[PDB]
RNA sequence: CGGGAAACCAAAGUCUUUGGGUUCCGGGGGGAGUAUGGUUGCAAAGCUGAAACUUAAAGGAAUUGACGGAAGAGCGAUUUUUGUACACACCGCCCGU
RNA sequence: CUUUAAAUCCUUUAACGAGGAUCCAUUGGAGGGCAAGUCUGGUGCCAGCAGCCGCGGUAAUUCCAGCUCCAAUAGCGUAUAUUAAAGUUGCUGCAGUUAAAAAGCUCGUAGUUGGAUCU
C-alpha cells in the first residue's frame, strides 16, 4: 500500500479510418487556420465536443420536469456560456447540439492573443505565449491551449517583465549594445 | 422455429452453450488440443539454438529458394523451421547460434509461398536482424 | 409538415388515392386523375363544373378501379341511387 | 502538350498488370479528387 | 437550342410550370433531360461512382463494354442515380449523367426531437432493397452527421440529409446494388403516410387540363 | 472416386484391421 | 398478393414495418462419419463420435460462347432446340493403381 | 534563495548561452484494399518482396538503390491474447427445396405453451 493516486484518462480518440481524404483535408484546414502543432490537438477538441454532446443527448431523453435534468442541464449551459461558446439568448438544451469545433477553437489563448492585436500572426501568437510574454490579469500563462473565460477576455496583456510590456531589454539587445 | 416462452431461459442458454462448440475458433480456443500442440506454448516469442540452414522451395506459380533455419527451442526442446526475412541476412546466422523467434503473422498458419513455415527470426546472437541489416550494430564476436 | 413556430416546411404535399387513401408517389405512372362532368338538372347539358377522382396504380393493377369509381360516383350523386 | 489520356489508358490496360493504377488515374480525371 | 418533343417540355419551355414540384404532384413521367436543366440548373453536381467493365464471350474472343454509375443531386432535397453501358467510357458517362438527371426524385426531411428550425434528418425509418442488399435509414439527432459507408454517404449528402444512422445487410460489395438500395430507401421518404399527412387532399387543375388552350396553339 | 466405392473400400479396410487387430491380441 | 441469388413458390407469402406455440437440426473446403472409448448384434454391421495436420477457395442459380459417338423485359451479366463438372474452350477437363 | 529530517526535482532569480540558429526528428510506406512516382540506375522466376490479390523469366508503377512524394510524430513498426467489426452463435437478431442442414414413420413421460366468460 502507498499514498499515491492512479486516476488518469486519455484526452483524445483516433479515427477509425486511417486514410480518408475528406477527413485529412478538413483536419489540415483546421490546423492551418488555428496554428496547431499536430492532428492530436484537433482530436482532443473533437473528443471534448463529443462528450458534451453525449451528456446533452442523455439529458434530452428525460422528462422536462425531472429534477436531475433541470439541475444538470442548467449547470452545463452555465459552463458553456461562461467559457463563451454559447450565448445568453440560446440557453436551451437543444442548442448544444448545434455547436461546432471551431467555436471551441476560437476560445484558446493562442487565437485570442492574435485576435486582440498583440501578435501579427497566429504562429507569432503561439511563439509569444510560449516565450512568457503574455499575462492573464495577474498571471503569466505560457500554455497555448488555455481556454479564456468571458470575464477574463478584457484582461490579457503583456507581462511586466517582458521587453514588450515595459521590462528590461533582452539578451540580444544587451549584447548588441555592448558591441557598440 | 425457436421457443419464445417466458420460462424457456434454461432451454435457450443450454442450446447456445451446446451450439457454440461448432464454431472453429471457439472450439480451438477452449478445447486445449491446440495449446498442447503449439510449440511456443502460448508465448509471443521464443529462444532457440540454430541446428542448421535449409532452403525451402517456393510454391507454384512462384519459383524461388527461401532461406530458413532449423532450430531447437530451449524451454521444451521442440524442433522448428524459422524464416530469415531479408536480402542476404542468412549470412548473419551461424550454426549453434542462439536466436529469438516470433510468429509469422497469421496465428499458426503458413504465410505466402513458404510451405509449412509459421515462424521468423528476429534477433541473432542477442542483436536484432534489422540492426545488422542496416549496419547499426556488428556481430559481437 | 410544420415546425414549432407553425411555419410549413415541405417541398410539396402529395395527393392520396380516393379509393384506398394511399399516397400517390412522384414515380407512380399507373395513377390516374379523372374528371367527371356535372350536368344541369333541368336541361341535361354540360354545367362547366366537374368532380375529380384520383386512383393509384396499385388498385388499377388489382382491377378494382371500376368498382371504386362506381362507388365514388354513387356517393357524389352522379350515378342513380337505384343503380 | 497532351501526353497522357486517362480514357485511352483505362480502355487499353483495364485487364493488364497496370489496371489498378490506370483506374485510379481515371477517377482523378473524373471526380477531381 | 432546345426544341421539345412532348407536351410537358413545351409547357416548361413556354414558362407555364413554375416548379418541378408541380410535375411531381401529378406523377408525370419526365422524358426530356432539358426540363431538369431548366429547373434545377446550376445547383446540380454529379459524381461518377464506378466504371465497371463487362464482357460477352464470342467466337473471336471477349467483347468488352464499360458501365458508368453516376449519382447527381443539388444538396437541397433532390437526388438521382443513373447507370449506362457503352463501348467507350466517355459515351457511357454522358449517357449515365442524362439517365441520372432524368430519374430525379424529391427527398422528405424531418426532425429527430424538437421541431426547431429547418429539417435535418429522415422523417422515420426507411428500408430499401436491391438484390440481396438491404439498406435501413434511421433518424439521428442534430449534429450527428452521416454514419454510413462511403457509397451511401455520397447519395445521402447529395439528397440534402445532414444526420442519419445507417444499417446494411447483404453483399454490399456489389456497388450497383448498394447504390440502388439506398436510392430506393431515399425515394420511399415521400411515400410514407405519417399522421400529419392525414388531411383530405384538395385537388387542383392538371397542367395538361389547365393549359390545353395554349397547347392547341403550339 | 465414386463415393459408394470409396465407402466400400473403407469398410473392407476396417474389416481387415478388425481381423488383424484381434480383441484377443 | 407478396417473397427469393435466381430457378421458382398461393406458399418457399403475411421478415430491418424483424415476437402465434413447439421439436429436431447447420456454422468455409478437406482430414472424416475416419481413429479411439462406450453401447447393440451370431455375423455383416448399427447408434454416439474427435484431434493433429492441410488448404483460398469449394459450392448454388442464371448468362454468353465452344464442344457433343443428341434432335420494352430482367438486381445483373444479357436479351434452331437441347446437355455440359469445358472458357488456354474436347488437342478440354478429370479418376484410381 | 526556496524546497527537505538532510538533500534532489519543480518554482524564483544573477552572469554566460542561436544562422547551416551543425543547439540537424524519427518510424513506416509510394499497384489495389489505403494517403502518396508505369522517374532514373542495377538484377533478370535469381536475389528478393508480398497479412490477401499479386510482383520478379532484358522497357519491374511492387526487389536492391538515388531523387522526390505520403502518414502519424517524441514517437513509430512487429509477434501474440482479447473486444468491436460478427445479423459469421443471431434474446434483441441468423439459417435448414437446390449453396452446410428437417430424425424413415408414429406413439409417448418430463419440459415449454394453452379458447371465451364474473362491475
Ligand atoms: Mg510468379
Ligand atoms: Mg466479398
Ligand atoms: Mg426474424
Ligand atoms: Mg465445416
Ligand atoms: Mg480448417
Ligand atoms: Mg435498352
Ligand atoms: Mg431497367
Ligand atoms: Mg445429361
Ligand atoms: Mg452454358
Ligand atoms: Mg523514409
Ligand atoms: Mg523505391
Ligand atoms: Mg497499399
Ligand atoms: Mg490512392
Ligand atoms: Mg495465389
Ligand atoms: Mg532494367
Ligand atoms: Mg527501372
Ligand atoms: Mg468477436
Ligand atoms: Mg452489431
Ligand atoms: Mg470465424
Ligand atoms: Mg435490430
Ligand atoms: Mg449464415
Ligand atoms: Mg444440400
Ligand atoms: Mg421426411
Ligand atoms: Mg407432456
Ligand atoms: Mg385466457
Amino acid at each position: 500500500p502507498v499514498a499515491r493516486s492512479w486516476v488518469c484518462r486519455k484526452t483524445y480518440v483516433t479515427p477509425r479510418r486511417p486514410f480518408e481524404k475528406s477527413r485529412l483535408d478538413q483536419e489540415l484546414k483546421l490546423i492551418g487556420e488555428y496554428g496547431l502543432r499536430n492532428k492530436r490537438e484537433v482530436w482532443r477538441v473533437k473528443f471534448t465536443l463529443a462528450k458534451i454532446r453525449k451528456a446533452a443527448r442523455e439529458l434530452l431523453t428525460l422528462d422536462e420536469k425531472d429534477p436531475r435534468r433541470l439541475f444538470e442541464g442548467n449547470a452545463l449551459l452555465r459552463r458553456l456560456v461562461r467559457i463563451g461558446v454559447l450565448d445568453e439568448g440560446k440557453m436551451k438544451l437543444d442548442y448544444i447540439l448545434g455547436l461546432k469545433i471551431e467555436d471551441f477553437l476560437e476560445r484558446r489563448l493562442q487565437t485570442q492573443v492574435f485576435k486582440l492585436g498583440l501578435a501579427k500572426s497566429i504562429h507569432h501568437a503561439r511563439v509569444l505565449i510560449r516565450q512568457r510574454h503574455i499575462r492573464v490579469r495577474k498571471q503569466v500563462v505560457n500554455i497555448p491551449s488555455f481556454i479564456v473565460r468571458l470575464d477574463s477576455q478584457k484582461h490579457i496583456d503583456f507581462s511586466l517583465r517582458s521587453p514588450y510590456g515595459g521590462g528590461r531589454p533582452g539578451r540580444v539587445k544587451r549584447k548588441n549594445a555592448k558591441k557598440g | 422455429g425457436k421457443c419464445r416462452g417466458l420460462r424457456t431461459a434454461r432451454k435457450l442458454r443450454s442450446h447456445r452453450r451446446d451450439q457454440k462448440w461448432h464454431d472453429k475458433q471457439y472450439k480451438k480456443a477452449h478445447l486445449g488440443t491446440a495449446l498442447k500442440a503449439n510449440p511456443f506454448g502460448g508465448a509471443s516469442h521464443a529462444k532457440g539454438i540454430v541446428l542448421e540452414k535449409v532452403g525451402v522451395e517456393a510454391k507454384q506459380p512462384n519459383s524461388a529458394i527461401r532461406k530458413c533455419v532449423r532450430v531447437q527451442l530451449i524451454k521444451n526442446g521442440k524442433k522448428i523451421t524459422a524464416f530469415v526475412p531479408n536480402d542476404g541476412c542468412l549470412n548473419f546466422i551461424e550454426e549453434n547460434d542462439e536466436v529469438l523467434v516470433a510468429g509469422f503473422g497469421r496465428k499458426g498458419h503458413a504465410v505466402g509461398d513458404i510451405p509449412g513455415v509459421r515462424f521468423k527470426v528476429v534477433k541473432v546472437a542477442n542483436v536484432s536482424l534489422l540492426a545488422l541489416y542496416k549496419g547499426k550494430k556488428e556481430r559481437p564476436r | 409538415m410544420q415546425n414549432d413556430a407553425g411555419e410549413f416546411v415541405d417541398l410539396y404535399v402529395p395527393r392520396k388515392c380516393s379509393a384506398s387513401n394511399r399516397i400517390i408517389g412522384a414515380k407512380d405512372h399507373a395513377s390516374i386523375q379523372m374528371n367527371v362532368a356535372e350536368v344541369d338538372k333541368v336541361t341535361g347539358r354540360f354545367n362547366g363544373q366537374f368532380k375529380t377522382y384520383a386512383i393509384c396504380g396499385a388498385i388499377r393493377r388489382m382491377g378494382e378501379s371500376d368498382d371504386s369509381i362506381l362507388r365514388l360516383a354513387k356517393a357524389d350523386g352522379i350515378v342513380s341511387k337505384n343503380f | 502538350e497532351l501526353g497522357t489520356d486517362p480514357y485511352e489508358d483505362f480502355q487499353e490496360n483495364w485487364n493488364t498488370k497496370h489496371s489498378s493504377g490506370v483506374t485510379r488515374e481515371l477517377m482523378r480525371e473524373l471526380n477531381g479528387g | 437550342e432546345w426544341m421539345p418533343v412532348t407536351k410537358l417540355g413545351r409547357l416548361v419551355k413556354d414558362m407555364k410550370i413554375k416548379s418541378l414540384e408541380e410535375i411531381y404532384l401529378f406523377s408525370l413521367p419526365i422524358k426530356e433531360s432539358e426540363i431538369i436543366d431548366f429547373f434545377l440548373g446550376a445547383s446540380l453536381k454529379d459524381e461518377v461512382l464506378k466504371i465497371m467493365p463487362v464482357q460477352k464471350q464470342t467466337r473471336a474472343g471477349q467483347r468488352t463494354r464499360f458501365k458508368a454509375f453516376v449519382a447527381i443531386g443539388d444538396y437541397n432535397g433532390h437526388v438521382g442515380l443513373g447507370v449506362k453501358c457503352s463501348k467507350e467510357v466517355a459515351t457511357a458517362i454522358r449517357g449515365a449523367i442524362i439517365l441520372a438527371k432524368l430519374s430525379i426524385v424529391p427527398v422528405r426531411r424531418g426532425y429527430w426531437g424538437n421541431k426547431i428550425g429547418k429539417p435535418h434528418t429522415v422523417p422515420c425509418k426507411v428500408t430499401g432493397r436491391c438484390g440481396s442488399v438491404l439498406v435501413r435509414l434511421i433518424p439521428a439527432p442534430r449534429g450527428t452527421g452521416i454514419v454510413s459507408a462511403p457509397v451511401p454517404k455520397k447519395l445521402l449528402m447529395m439528397a440534402g440529409i445532414d444526420d442519419c444512422y445507417t444499417s446494411a445487410r447483404g453483399c454490399t460489395a456489389t456497388l450497383g446494388n448498394f447504390a440502388k438500395a439506398t436510392f430506393d430507401a431515399i425515394s420511399k421518404t415521400y411515400s410514407y403516410l405519417t399522421p400529419d399527412l392525414w388531411k383530405e387532399t384538395v385537388f387542383t387543375k392538371s397542367p395538361y387540363q389547365e393549359f390545353t388552350d395554349h397547347l392547341v396553339k403550339t | 472416386m465414386r463415393a459408394k466405392w470409396r465407402k466400400k473400400r473403407m469398410r473392407r479396410l476396417k474389416r481387415k484391421r478388425r481381423k488383424m487387430r484381434q480383441r484377443s491380441k
